[PDB]
């Protein structure tokens, strides 16, 4: 039905598109201008040690702080760690202003994000009979029961997949499936092995024209096997187990068919449930079935968490099953949001700060901003001459780092509107006056905007 | 007919040249703001390209200068293809969902998913239900041109029984899903009954072929996919509002499947524009989330407006330029505006005259230009309607100097209301005491 | 020594034992001693803004022209707005129809749950059957946007050989059963019970409205189950036919010894 | 001789399902091979 | 009655002395000043709920049990035209069999639903409570006893005596119990009093009109020579934690003609 | 895994004299607080004395939570031990006082004993009668051990468990008659060669001997909060897991206290009093203390042990200061145990225990440098240096860690004593309470 467009399958440029990893050696020593980064040696070496701690499964509740000013690369190191670990290890990048809810207490969204940050891998098997039914032919028993009519000992089903068909002898108590689900000739079913009760998926596509109007879903023939003995790896986060044990998904009554029919409400979860789930996960690991994989809870903007949250974080980090907590703070001496009494470093309380491996982040040299400009320009595809690179580096040193990475898009638009293919000095000198920075904006705001009058701002 | 002349009615698009980006002064309603309109044209030309994800464009300047005018010009000059979202900042402070999620939903609305398909539907008026109690049946349906007899097997006879279809209904069958949707009854059977029921609505007969197939271009947003997948019958929640904190795992699954649809060529992602009007009302607890939501691949090119000078930030107690924190102003780009010369004021009042179909003598237009220079735009534009109405009371076609001076005498500009307040302080409730004469 | 909580309402006392000998009929005489006396002008004639009697001339017009003419859920007013950027664009892709949405946007939460009670799930079974790398994760186009209905770990979990994930998805029930919180005797109970307050209005319309709202036999039928005569005419027929309570939609009580009552038996 | 009860019995030899005579004319005999 | 004095001087030792000097059959409600700040209701509602916890009532009741063993259970449906829901059972013929004189009685639909949500088969002894309509199954009667059993049923003998018994009891009920009973109904066999015990229970704001109508109902009990009123004590420990919006409302709570004594 | 309190295996005192051993069971390096906690542990194990308050005060990183976990490992999985943090109480669903009341009533176990009836034996035949399109079910189960041959009946729930378990002919099942669960133990015959969808061949067990109806006396321990939730709601059970309990009125608790006293007198139940540990109690405001001081007045209050960190702090919700952030009408009730900062000859052996727990081998020069760092940056930096130096020694392929690995880890990861100086040096490129500049 849905028409497919034959266009170009490109991607979009974010602020951290060029980051592809840390770019280390085989010994851990960082190397400049590798995998997107420029410089920032000690922070990348320390983050490589953090990545090794995560993949070595010795982390059981550590905590890592990323200090440093704004626009120096904390979130860049976070996305570098998330792309270095891969995809099969979880990564939950919440912010500080994302624990404040209106259905639960704000010391509960933290624990639910801990449970989102932990993964559990389960390897199991799947044995199913599969496919479209061709015959439903019974077989009369050898010794019929006296007092009854038909006595049927083995029920035969001919299942036809898209590769090969197969006759199947079954126990006769599949009949209660077939009458209840209304399985007929031409309906794909699957028969499991642990119970053996077939469930119809739908009418096949070969019988989509025997009638004219009587229509339902017309699912195709299962293009696969007829006897699946297929093994499955299955990744479930512990948040999903907490939700599925707290609020059950599918029930058969009125009030659970109103619970899924009304809006799902976040509810606080009692600690006995989490203790039981930890006690049973640590039993299935000891049986050697499920693997626990801890992840990263990158709490960005860690100075928005107030003092009522770090107290709960101490308890949650002292748990025997917990991921790493990579915080991200860009403040100096700051007032903690909850208790307006103590001026502490980074917005972090001094009791909580001793847990943290504090990684610094330094400002950039005035000859590395131009390398970041070259990498960002060859990421977007916007090519430009060397004097233009030097002018963008001049604006980067004198004003901001995030501002010289944003004079590349209007310069490229004005370049391909003026009639060229590459960006020159004239296009950036024209685009620097259509898009002012914060500094000249504050200069216009103070100098020209003298006071509140007719043609003035509202202070 | 639910469309009346508001303040933003003469602005039919941005009004710049599409070739070389030259803002000619009097085009498509907007008048004489050449540098800000050129910068908005550059922003709009990097919106329609849709490659560069998650910028932020602040539009500063004094009040009554045209910051929402340029925003409505960018909204009109995109079409119905690329989305746009007019969200003032006070909409976020809700009592059912938090500020973070109600601001995430502002980002999830401004990204469309575009999918083209073929709808195999069948309109038709029922003539005679013929059920053969032997399972089989025959349905006779007609239109204004054709008439046909289609077979039925087992179960849609039961669907007809559950729908209670009589002779004279207007049924529609979606043959790709197979469910009867009774649209009502026809005007040819309004003569039949006398005391109708409640549910019956009358319709014209279907016209043309029975089997209608048509290629239709659906365009939904990501917020639609998020709210539909919230709960079971959750599609009515986005009309009603009965939704709350949607979990992050549902939005993660939905973004993964939208990336998968983009890989398989089913869907095309069209990024749009989020417009956060009066962004200075957001507290720091919202900018700390905007600074992270402008990082993903699925983030719209945010355009925001502001009025205030060096003011306090809500939620904290320290002054800052534009009412915004400086770690947020290091991230945005700022397009300043400027006040208007009288040569622009005269033709802006002329455009507001010809929009409201009010004729003005040139002396009245010069007087109204002087009033607009001495009081502002929002008071001068509010004197065209009043002068037209006072001319209508004394039965004159063209308004004059007398009607504009009458309108200036009756209603007060905000420049003289402050002198009226400070002239009589003992009766207005200042903070403590009233005299009451 | 049997017992029960205190009862606040007004029942009907039996006169004597030697009068109603063998064939007697119990009557549901439970009424509240708390009463609320309304006239027959407000409760019946024209005081209600919903009853469309004379005097209340608005309630017929307002009912029709807000529920069936100027409604954005009637199928005529959906069929004109389904073709592009418009508001019911998404309705083609959710597994519904026009009649499905029109029944879902007028019934209760209750009757919509009864309509959910007779819908066989199939998008969980798609993940069981259509699970090949060659099959590119096939979903029906008329059920495309129901993504969370499709990829669900519970549907795969209910099929596996070892129940290592079925012993995690409902471990709350196993812990609730293994602590003996169903065989434990109920220690506390409310000290007073009462029927709901009714209106003492002295028209026949008030008694009809009370026995159609406070009892409302459609919900009782949809809650307790089908009549055995209906089971006979549905199980001795020549063709399979459906039931409006397809099963008894009473929830299973989570306390085995004392279910849905407060009556106490000594032991 | 039950009116509407279909018996299943599983012993050491096999497992058989007995259907009453009064249900063979009904729709419950379509699976068992009787039908209407 | 205010109990001043510094901390560590025995203010609450006097309170336990009073609560052990009054006795068991006099109500005594000890609370704190921080307990009334709730999240469902306004705090004046919690104050009035404590004021009516601190007033007791001693009531005689005459329960009318039908204590029998079910002999023949046969439904008798009525006419049911096309109205969507279909058939509905409207009349029964349940036969109860006690030790001395059986009875064969006829039921409403609602008392049948009370039977039906208890799963009463043939042989189950019950006693139909004809005050609400409730009917608790006790067990299989011992005439059907078999040691080869698996359901773990409780076998009790046939109830001796007449099948239509009538027994009087004494009950100790506070006025707040009557407020909660008439506020959220959980007695009877209709839908409001059945779907109202499947929801989660919430403290609600019992208004002035219910608290006056229940006062008139209790006065009707007292004028029939049945109930006895016994007022009590509200001991508010740590009264300085109450804010001014509570000491404003204690004036009107103490101006009532029925109000317990407050010990702060 | 290896958390921050996994090396601790109890409190480590004597059983006859309770003298503090200088090095025993993880908690190594402190004598006064461990002896006082041993006295508190002994009067908790007595179970007689009700409603006390123990306040473990002292500087941070001195082992207060370590002493609490030492008492937690020493009671075993018999006595309840609620590890409540002081920030969990501030809910939005329920009130701030009722969360405290639940936190007290979660730490009073009720230990009841009940008789169940278990079966055992080989299933010979199943007989299930089913209706058509809704209805009841009938069941006859013939089961045989080596001695008895019984033909039992079944109800609806037993058939709903049999079909859920798929119990065929020739299975060794054991049915609890009271609770009604079915656990297949294995088979005695082999798998048939007549049907396809049968299953997996289970364990080969023989026919069990003895009797069918055996009796068992099981012991179930529930907290008082679970009794409150199962007796506060008519149908809404399982809300003691999903936290959906709104409010429990006082009429329910004042009946459950009397019924638990009656169960104590009847010999049915036994009340096991427990420990309520409140970690960092200084976060509670005065509206919490004005209830905690009066909940410790009855026979059903747990012995509260709680920690603190602060000096003269101001109490939240007030305008004035106090020692430890606690009011002086509440500090009369409590009993304060002080903890002292450590000495380097104790930090050496604490880091040795933390190194031997995380499976890290050291050289004495590296341990001396590590002790020198731990004198100046606490244990919380030194243990992180242990794990980091282990992985850096794993990167350069060295057997044991050295001085160079510890110097590498000290160079990469700052202690807080250098991050404070890093804040105080560059104050112009950090957001203080004011603006910031960019180069
Ligand atoms: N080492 C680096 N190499 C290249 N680009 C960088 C580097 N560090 C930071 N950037 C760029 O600087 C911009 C802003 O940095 P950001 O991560 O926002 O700082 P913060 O982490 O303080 O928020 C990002 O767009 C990123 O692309
Ligand atoms: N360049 C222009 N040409 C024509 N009309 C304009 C122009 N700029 C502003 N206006 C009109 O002036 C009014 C005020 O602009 P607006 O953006 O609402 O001011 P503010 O930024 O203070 O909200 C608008 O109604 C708009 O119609
Ligand atoms: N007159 C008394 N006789 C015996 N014990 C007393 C007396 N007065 C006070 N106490 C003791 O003082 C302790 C605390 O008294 P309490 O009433 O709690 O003080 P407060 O008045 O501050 O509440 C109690 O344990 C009680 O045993
Ligand atoms: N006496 C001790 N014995 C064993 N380990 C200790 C001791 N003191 C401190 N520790 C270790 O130091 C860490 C900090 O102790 P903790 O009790 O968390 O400090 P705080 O009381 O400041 O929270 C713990 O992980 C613990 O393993």
């Amino acid at each position: 039905i849905s028409e497919v467009r034959g266009n170009t399958r490109d991607h979009r440029t974010a602020a951290h598109t060029h980051i592809k990893g840390l770019g280390l050696n085989s010994s851990g020593i960082a190397e400049k201008q590798a995998a997107g980064f420029v410089g920032q040696c000690a922070a990348r070496e320390a983050c490589g040690v953090v990545v090794d701690l995560i993949k070595a499964h010795k982390m059981a509740g550590r905590g890592v702080l990323l200090a440093g000013g704004p626009g120096t690369g904390k979130t860049a190191l976070a996305l570098a760690i998330s792309q270095e670990l891969g995809t099969k290890i979880p990564f939950c990048p919440i912010t500080g202003s994302e624990i404040y809810s209106t259905e639960v207490k704000k010391t509960e969204v933290l624990m639910e994000n801990f449970r989102r940050a932990i993964g559990l891998r389960v390897r199991e098997t799947k044995d199913v009979y599969e496919g479209e039914v061709t015959e439903m032919t019974p077989e009369e028993a050898e010794n019929p029961l006296g007092g009854y009519g038909k006595t049927i000992s083995t029920l035969l089903i001919g299942l036809k997949s898209a590769r090969g068909q197969k006759k199947l002898r079954l126990d006769p108590s599949i009949y209660e499936a077939i009458q209840k689900e209304r399985v007929q000739v031409g309906d794909v079913i699957y028969i499991e092995t642990n119970t053996g009760a077939c469930k119809r998926v739908g009418r096949s596509d070969a019988y989509a024209t025997e009638f004219d109007l009587e229509a339902e879903e017309y699912v195709p023939i299962p293009k696969g096997e007829v006897h699946k003995k297929k093994e499955i790896v299955q990744d479930v986060t512990l948040h999903d187990l907490d939700v599925a044990n707290a609020r059950p998904q599918g029930g058969q009554d009125i009030i659970s068919m109103m619970g899924q029919l009304m809006k799902p409400k976040m509810t606080e979860i009692t600690d006995k449930l989490r203790m039981e789930i930890n006690k049973v996960v640590q039993k299935y690991i000891n049986q050697g079935v499920a693997e626990l994989i801890p992840g990263v809870l990158f709490i960005d903007e860690a100075h928005m968490l107030d003092i009522e949250c770090f107290t709960y974080l101490n308890k949650a980090l002292e748990s025997p099953i917990a991921p790493i907590v990579v915080l991200a703070s860009n403040r100096g001496i700051a007032t903690i949001r909850g208790a307006d009494d103590l001026k502490a470093a980074h917005g972090i309380p001094p009791d909580f700060l001793q847990r943290l491996l504090i990684i610094p982040t330094h400002p950039y040299e005035p000859d590395e901003i131009r390398r970041i400009v070259r990498i960002r320009a060859q990421t977007e595809g916007v090519q430009l001459t060397d004097a233009a690179v030097d002018r963008v580096a001049e604006h980067g040193v004198r004003i901001s780092l995030r501002y010289c990475l944003q004079l590349l898009a209007p310069a490229s638009i004005l370049a391909r509107v003026n009639g060229r293919t590459q960006v020159d000095v004239q296009d950036i000198a024209e685009a620097e006056e259509l898009f002012l920075d914060a500094r000249r904006s504050a200069n216009i705001l103070t100098s020209t905007g003298e006071s509140g009058g007719l043609h003035g701002f509202i202070s | 007919g639910l469309n009346l002349i508001a303040a933003h009615s003469h602005i039919r698009g941005l009004g710049v040249d599409a070739d070389t980006l030259e803002p000619r002064p009097s085009s498509q309603g907007l008048v004489g703001q050449e540098k800000a309109r050129k910068a908005a044209a550059v922003v709009l030309e990097m919106i329609k390209q849709g490659k560069i994800a998650g910028r932020a464009v602040l539009i500063a300047g004094p009040p009554s200068t045209g910051k929402t005018a340029i925003a409505m010009g960018m909204a009109q000059s995109l079409g119905q293809d690329v989305p746009f979202t007019t969200l003032a900042a006070s909409e976020i402070f809700s009592l059912e969902m938090s500020k973070t999620e109600a601001l995430t939903q502002a980002f999830r609305k401004s990204i469309g998913v575009r999918i083209k398909e073929e709808s195999e539907i069948m309109e038709g008026e029922v003539v005679e239900i013929q059920i053969d109690r032997s399972k089989q049946g025959k349905l006779t349906i007609k239109t204004t041109d054709m008439e046909a007899i289609y077979d039925m097997g087992s179960k849609m006879i039961d669907a007809m029984t559950k729908e209670r279809v009589m002779a004279g209904d207007i049924i529609s069958i979606d043959k790709s899903s197979g469910k009867i949707t009774k649209l009502g009854r026809s005007y040819a059977r309004s003569r039949d009954y006398d005391a109708m029921g409640v549910d019956t609505k009358f319709l014209q007969c279907p016209e043309g072929e029975l089997q209608k197939r048509k290629e239709v271009v659906h365009t939904v947003s990501l917020h639609e996919i998020d709210v539909i997948n919230s709960r079971t019958q959750g599609f009515l929640a986005l009309f009603s509002g009965d939704t709350g904190e949607i979990r992050s795992e549902i939005r993660d699954q939905i973004n993964t499947k939208v990336a998968e649809w983009k890989e398989e060529g089913k869907a095309e992602i069209v990024p749009g524009v989020l417009f956060i009007d009066e962004v200075h009302m957001l507290d720091i607890e919202c900018f700390s989330y905007i600074n992270r939501a402008l990082e993903s691949d699925l983030a719209p090119i945010v355009i925001m407006a502001s009025n205030r000078g060096v003011s306090r930030i809500r939620g904290t107690d320290y002054k800052s330029p534009h009412g915004l924190p400086l770690d947020f102003l290091d991230r945005v780009v700022i397009i300043n505006t400027h006040p208007y010369t009288p040569d622009e004021l005269r033709q802006i009042l002329s455009i507001r005259a010809q929009e409201e179909e009010v004729d003005l003598t040139p002396d009245a237009l010069a007087l109204l230009t002087k009033i607009g220079q001495e009081a502002g735009l929002r008071y001068a534009s509010n004197l065209i309607t009043t002068s037209q109405l006072i001319a209508a009371k004394r039965r004159a076609k063209q308004v004059g100097v007398e009607d504009v001076q009458r309108s200036f005498k009756l209603f007060y500009d905000p420049a003289r209301s402050v002198r009226f307040v400070q002239e009589s302080e003992k009766r207005l409730i200042g903070n403590d005491g009233v005299v009451d004469f | 020594d049997t017992s029960s909580p205190f009862f606040c309402g007004h029942f009907a006392e039996t006169g004597s034992f030697l009068r109603e000998g063998t064939n007697v009929a119990l009557g549901y005489s439970t009424r509240s001693l708390v009463e609320y006396r309304l006239p027959r002008l407000i409760w019946c004639d024209g005081g209600r803004l919903d009853k469309p009697g004379p005097g209340n001339l608005v309630a017929g017009f307002r009912s029709k022209y807000l529920n069936h003419m100027m409604n954005i859920w009637t199928p005529e007013n959906i069929r004109s707005s389904l073709e592009g950027i418009e508001n019911f664009t998404w309705l083609r892709f959710v597994d519904t129809s026009l009649q499905e949405a029109y029944r879902a946007s007028h019934t209760d939460v209750f009757a919509r749950a009864v309509d959910l009670a007779s819908k066989q799930n199939r998008l969980g079974h798609m993940q069981i059957v259509y699970d090949e790398p060659e099959d590119k994760k096939w979903t029906p186009v008329h059920a495309l946007f129901q993504i969370c209905e499709r990829e669900n770990p519970k549907a795969v979990a209910e099929i596996t050989t070892e129940g290592v994930l079925r012993d995690l998805m409902n471990i709350a029930r196993v812990k609730y059963r293994e602590l003996g919180l169903c065989r434990l005797e109920k220690a506390a109970r409310p000290r007073a019970s009462a029927p709901p307050i009714e209106v003492v209005c002295d028209s026949r319309s008030a008694v009809i409205e009370r026995e159609n709202i406070m009892f409302h036999p459609a919900m009782r039928k949809a809650l307790f189950g089908p009549t055995p005569s209906e089971i006979k005419e549905a199980s001795f027929g020549p063709r399979p036919v459906t039931l409006y309570p397809p099963r008894a939609l009473l929830p299973a009580p989570d306390h085995d010894k004392q279910r849905f009552t407060n009556i106490t038996v000594p032991s | 001789p039950d009116p509407m009860m279909i018996r299943w019995v599983n012993n050491k030899m096999g497992s058989v399902v007995a259907v009453p005579e009064e249900l063979l004319g009904t729709h419950a005999g379509v699976v068992f091979g009787a039908g209407p």
